[PDB]
C-alpha cells in the first residue's frame, strides 16, 4: 500500500537521517531488497495519446488517454490488456484481437522509439521536478529531472532505492537507514517522495 | 516536453 509506505517513509524522515552525529548509510544497504521492477524508460507523448514506459525487463506498456493500457512483453508478442474499468485481457501480436490493432501500432511506435507477474503503471504525474509513476505492485518510483537521479521505492520491503547522479544504484532498507541515517540529498529525496506519496493518496 | 534520457 501507500499507506504502509507513507508510515515507513514518514517513520525515517521523522528520525531526520541526515542530521547526524555519524552517517553510517553504507550500513542501511541490503542487496536482498532489490525491487523486481522498476520503469527503465518513459515517453509522455500524452498531450496527443498517452504515456509509454519500458519495464527493466524490457516489456513497454503504454497507459493511453482512455485510461486503457496495453502492454507488451519482453517476448514480442504476448499483450495485456487494461480497460477503463481494470478488466484484464491476455492476447498476442500475431492473435489479431481485431479493434487492438490501431493500439498496437501506437505501443510498437513507443517501444521502438525507447529501444531505438507483470506490474503495469496503476498511474503518473510530472511536477516541475520529476514524474512519479505508481507501478501496481506498489512501487512508487521518482525519477527527478534536474540530476538524473532517481528514487524507486517498494512498500512490500520497506526498501527504498537509490540511482544517483554518477548512475550508480543502491539499494537501502527504510528502517535500517533509520538506524544509521543517510547524506543530505537522499534524506530530502524521501521527504520529497513523502510528499508525492501523500498526493498519490490525495488525488489518487 | 521530456521522456526518459537513455541513450
Amino acid at each position: 500500500h501507500l499507506s504502509d509506505m507513507l508510515q515507513q517513509l514518514h517513520s525515517v524522515n521523522a528520525s531526520k537521517p541526515s542530521e547526524r552525529g555519524l552517517v553510517r548509510q553504507e550500513e542501511a544497504e541490503d542487496p536482498a531488497c532489490i525491487p523486481i521492477f522498476w520503469v527503465s524508460k518513459w515517453v509522455d507523448y500524452s498531450d496527443k495519446y498517452g504515456l509509454g514506459y519500458q519495464l527493466c525487463d524490457n516489456s513497454v506498456g503504454v497507459l493511453f488517454n482512455d485510461s486503457t493500457r496495453l502492454i507488451l512483453y519482453n517476448d514480442g508478442d504476448s499483450l495485456q490488456y487494461i480497460e477503463r474499468d481494470g478488466t484484464e485481457s491476455y492476447l498476442t501480436v500475431s492473435s489479431h484481437p481485431n479493434s487492438l490493432m490501431k493500439k498496437i501500432t501506437l505501443l510498437k511506435y513507443f517501444r521502438n522509439y525507447m529501444s531505438e507477474r507483470l506490474p503495469y503503471l496503476r498511474t503518473w504525474f510530472r511536477t516541475r521536478s520529476a514524474i512519479i509513476l505508481h507501478l501496481s505492485n506498489g512501487s512508487v518510483q521518482i525519477n527527478f529531472f534536474q540530476d538524473h537521479t532517481k528514487l524507486i521505492l517498494c512498500p512490500l520491503m520497506a526498501a527504498v532505492t537509490y540511482i544517483d547522479e554518477k548512475r550508480d544504484f543502491r539499494t537501502y532498507r527504510l528502517s535500517l537507514l533509520e538506524e544509521y541515517g543517510c547524506c543530505k540529498e537522499l534524506a530530502s529525496r524521501l521527504r520529497y517522495a513523502r510528499t508525492m506519496v501523500d498526493k498519490l493518496l490525495s488525488s489518487r | 516536453l521530456l521522456c526518459s534520457t537513455p541513450n
